[PDB]
RNA sequence: GCGCGUGGGCCCCUCCUGGUAAGCAGGACGGGCGAGGCGGGACGAUCCGGACGCCGGGCCAGGGUGCGCCGCCGGGGCCCG
């Protein structure tokens, strides 16, 4: 018949067992959702002089 | 190179003989200075407030069962992981504020030099390579704390009693003191309500003497 | 049980470089409880919380107690109904010793513990000024009374294992 | 909750202040923003385009993107045991500059100023580390006029 | 016939750790089995229950396996097998196996007598003269 | 009795030994571990552990990778803890000393024909045990096909590929398919 | 990286919703039992202390100290637990 609809007890403990994990370091610098124009300029700018890896 | 162990012993022993003679005179200068300063104040209808405590001895009085998640974290940082364990703390606003959160699980106060020496010599053990090694000789203190300028055992007792610059390194060096059972009376009321938890002040020394 | 004169003042401020000093005569078991009571009072009477102020000096005043004097204590206790005011007189050698007798008779008769009772004042009253008869009867020059509890010499019988040959006379 | 639409439980959150209804002060648009700047997100109810969710109100973040009419902000949301960087695009009105690092920025410069003197006049350097209050000190205080205080008799 | 001096042998439990409920039923043999029941009083170690086998009961490594005579046991079945005890086994002692017949026990015991090796069962199967 | 779980992140297992039945690998690991213990050099510690790693952890380095990796430093000896496989695509291989656990037949011939030396871990222990004029080089560990298919294909930010043919349009034709 | 069990929970503390209420139903922070020996609460799953290898000595928590039943006295007040 009727069982528990919802509980939150222990869920915080379970989260903190090994958790509270910070989100990577690459994510903080990723170019996802950045301005398409700014990113094109960055590529053109870093494609000239010492930064350039074009050979 | 095998020799020089005796030469270090000579320098370490020399620092020890001079330090005990000088430190004891320093400790007796304090009583004369405080009593005279209080006399001078008394003549001028003034009160000499003494320095607010610089170091506290904190002893866990409750066990590991049912501890709150925050209280567990603060007591772990205070190096109190088992009942009857004692550690020295440096009195700062941050340390004092966190002690209030874990007051129900500990009793604390300001230790005398006599209490300091007895814990350091009877129950003192060191943390070397994360190992609890007995403090039976001045050589061990010198091999880990001479960088912090603490060649001898009296040099250690001074660092803790007078909260010196090398207090963080010297207190960490001492392994949390493991002491005998506490007499207690009420562990749930506070020394201010007649129980034993919380600040006991000078009475921390009396409590610790039974557990050495 | 002790008798202390706890001095205290709010921490110096830019507005008030020198703050007013308060002195309180507090009877308590220990210095730590005495300083708690001082701040319980200053928190309410002067709006000075313990963290706001500082205790300049806690001074234990010991007393000479070679002669019995009548100490009158005015106090306020919170009962199951609410706060009440009461004046109790106790004849004792020292003011700390009479505070013990007052807190013994406040727990026994009024069922009020030390933290419920707040002592307004303690002041020695002379024989002429005693307003309470339980203290007045003793103040008269000559008091002759039979031993109040002469049967209390049954302490002797615990040692005897209660195997005495004759029933002891009182 | 039985209804969980974009703007649920936002009656007092996205409401304007007592006397602060109306259009935005033009400084909100005028204030210059730079990439990596710390920005505090406080939603303004009047402007409805680019509105961050009620979760994003009260969250400090960094500007990943500076774009036409909109600032992309990276805020960290703890979902379960993992804190996740969430990249949101918020219009000018609902974002504000943050003074989070201002005390650090102030301290860095003050530390250098004392050090600059330590290189020149007064060569010894004062400790440039914050101290957590410390346990008072000694001092002699004149009891002189000390008011004798007594607990006052109960009134009522 | 005499071993190295050795350190006092201390046995943590003299008794043999009987299984639980082995007295009540003949079907339950006394060989120890870990109690593994949802409501097993033995596994909950409530007061008054039998003791539980654990590594804490282990004997000192230095004196373990040693027999009451201060010697360790090597089970010999032949006179060539008396070569283990021959290679300077001053600590060990020899037990002849049960299968070895009295004819062969006599030869093994003579070799042991020359070597000085102590034989634990030196009266075994010695019934008069065959 | 003692709360020892508040700040401790639990023991982390590592390969303190080579699980290899191969005698020669066990004999070399013990050999270089004894050197590391007596002389505490990083080169001998990294080699000691590299020998204990599993085959998947240790990938092959080709004779075209080693040529490119040692282009600036032909003098330095290239120490590989796996197998050197030849790259026929590199027509001409440069001459260098290489010390590897194994060398394929073609890769032993090509380096020797070039005038280079194929040394062995025993020759390294005898000639340069601490690692003077030597570089520890590794193959690409993510080169494994299995490594490429790890993940959750079907999640938006997976960039993985499904295991099996699939042959259908739901979830595969776009972020909005499904 | 591989994978298992689990997805009927229930109690305590405090904060709550429906109900006259319920050892009733439904929620929240932490803790506990589940899966926690042991001493106490006369008895009890969860209470109060304490969280466990095998032992010897010492200390003493909680709770008590007429006798069953280990361990108590001294002082002040009250009095048909």
């Amino acid at each position: 018949a009727k069982l528990k609809n919802h509980t939150s007890k222990n869920q915080n403990r379970k989260d903190h067992r090994n958790g509270i994990k910070k989100p990577k370091k690459s994510a903080y610098t990723s170019h996802k959702g950045m301005c398409p124009k700014y990113l094109r300029n960055l590529r053109r700018s870093r494609a000239n002089d010492p930064r350039q890896s074009l050979r | 190179r095998a020799t020089e162990k005796e030469k270090r012993a000579a320098l370490v022993k020399d620092h020890a003989v001079k330090s005990a003679q000088v430190y004891a005179r320093y400790y007796i200068d304090l009583v004369e200075s405080e009593k005279k300063a209080r006399e001078n104040a008394l003549k001028n209808n003034q009160l000499y407030v003494p320095d607010e405590p610089k170091v506290y001895l904190v002893v866990r009085i409750r066990g590991i069962v049912g501890v709150a998640p925050k209280v567990r974290t603060i007591l772990s940082l205070l190096r109190l992981r088992q009942i009857n364990n004692a550690v020295f703390m440096r009195c700062n606003k941050a340390t004092l504020n966190a002690l209030r959160i874990v007051d129900h699980y500990v009793t604390y106060g300001e230790p005398t030099v006599e209490t300091i020496r007895n814990l350091i010599y009877k129950r003192g053990f060191a943390k070397v390579n994360g190992q609890r090694i007995p403090i039976v000789d001045n050589n061990l203190i010198d091999e880990q704390l001479s960088k912090h300028n603490i060649l001898c055992a009296e040099d250690l007792v001074h660092e803790i009693f007078t909260c010196g610059s090398s207090f963080k390194e010297a207190n960490n060096f001492l392994w949390p003191f493991q002491l005998n059972s506490a007499a207690l009376k009420d562990k749930r009321n506070n020394f201010a309500e007649g129980g034993d938890f919380g600040y006991r002040g000078k009475y921390i020394n009396e409590f610790v003497a039974r557990m050495i | 049980m002790q008798k202390y004169i706890v001095y205290g003042r709010r921490l110096p401020s830019e507005k008030f470089p020198e703050p007013e000093v308060f002195r309180m005569t507090i009877y308590a078991p220990n210095e730590i409880v005495a300083k708690s009571r001082f701040w319980y009072h200053l928190k309410s009477l002067k709006k000075i919380k313990r963290t706001h102020g500082e205790i300049l000096d806690c001074q234990h005043i010991e007393e000479n107690g070679d002669f019995v004097k009548n100490f009158g204590v005015l106090l306020r206790y919170r009962s199951r109904v609410g706060q009440h005011n009461m004046y109790r007189e106790v004849r004792e050698t020292t003011s700390a010793r009479a505070m013990d007798k007052v807190y013994s008779e406040m727990a026994g008769q009024c069922r009020a513990r030390y933290h419920d009772i707040q002592i307004i004042n303690v002041k020695e009253v002379a024989d002429e000024d005693v307003r309470r008869e339980k203290v007045a009867m003793f103040t008269q020059k000559g008091v002759r009374f039979p031993h109040p509890c002469p049967y209390v010499h049954v302490k002797r019988a615990a040692r005897t294992a209660r195997f005495q040959d004759r029933a002891p006379h009182v | 909750t039985h209804s969980q639409g974009y703007r649920c439980k936002t009656r007092y959150c996205f409401a304007r202040k007592f006397r602060r209804h109306g259009m935005a002060n033009l400084t909100t648009y005028n204030r210059v923003y730079k990439l990596g700047q710390y920005v505090n997100i406080k939603v303004n109810g009047a402007y409805h385009k680019g509105m961050p969710h009620r979760y994003y109100n009260g969250r400090t973040g960094t500007i990943f993107n500076i774009g036409p009419r909109a600032l992309g902000v990276q805020i960290q949301k703890r979902v379960r045991g993992r804190i996740m960087l969430k990249r949101i695009n918020v219009r000018l009105e609902h974002v504000h500059p943050s003074d989070c690092r201002k005390n650090h920025l102030e301290r860095v410069a003050a530390n250098d100023a004392a050090r600059r003197l330590a290189k020149e006049t007064g060569q010894p350097v004062p400790c440039l580390k914050r101290q957590n209050a410390l346990p008072r000190a000694a001092h002699v205080v004149s009891i002189a006029s000390a008011i004798d205080i007594t607990p006052l008799k109960y009134d009522g | 016939i005499h071993p190295l001096p050795h350190k006092i042998i201390i046995k943590k439990r003299k008794n043999k750790f009987i299984r639980f409920q082995s007295e009540r039923f003949v079907r339950v043999k006394p060989s120890w089995r870990k109690p593994r029941g949802i409501d097993s009083p033995m596994r909950h170690q409530y007061r008054g229950q039998r003791p539980m086998v654990s590594i804490g009961y282990g004997s000192d490594k230095e004196t373990r396996f040693m027999l009451p005579c201060g010697f360790f046991k090597h089970r010999i079945s032949t006179v060539h097998e008396l070569k283990t005890l021959f290679m300077n086994n001053k600590t060990h002692a020899a037990q002849i196996a049960h299968g070895v017949s009295a004819r062969s026990r006599k030869q093994i015991l003579e070799e042991a007598k020359k070597m000085g090796v102590r034989v634990l069962n030196a009266d075994a199967k010695l019934r008069k003269e065959e | 009795g003692i709360d020892l779980k508040t700040g401790i992140k639990k023991r982390k297992v590592e390969r303190k030994e080579p699980k290899s039945p191969n005698p020669y690998i066990r004999l070399l690991h013990n050999a270089f571990k004894v050197v590391y213990e007596n002389t505490g050099e990083d080169f001998t510690k990294v080699l000691t552990k590299r020998l204990c790693l599993s085959k998947t952890n240790r990938p092959v380095l080709s004779v075209s990778r080693l040529a490119h990796l040692m282009h600036k430093r032909e003098d330095k000896i290239a120490v590989v803890a796996s197998t050197v496989t030849n790259d026929e695509r590199l027509v001409t291989i440069p001459r260098m000393t290489i010390c590897a656990l194994k060398f394929s037949a073609t890769a032993r011939s090509r380096i020797e024909k070039a005038g280079g030396r194929c040394m062995s871990f025993d020759e390294l222990l005898a000639e340069k045990p601490t690692g003077d004029n030597c570089v520890l080089l590794q193959g690409r560990r993510s080169c494994r096909a299995v490594c490429k298919k790890f993940g959750s294909p079907g999640r938006p930010n997976s960039h993985v590929k499904p295991k099996g043919e699939h042959k259908g349009r739901r979830g595969a034709r776009g972020r909005h398919s499904w």
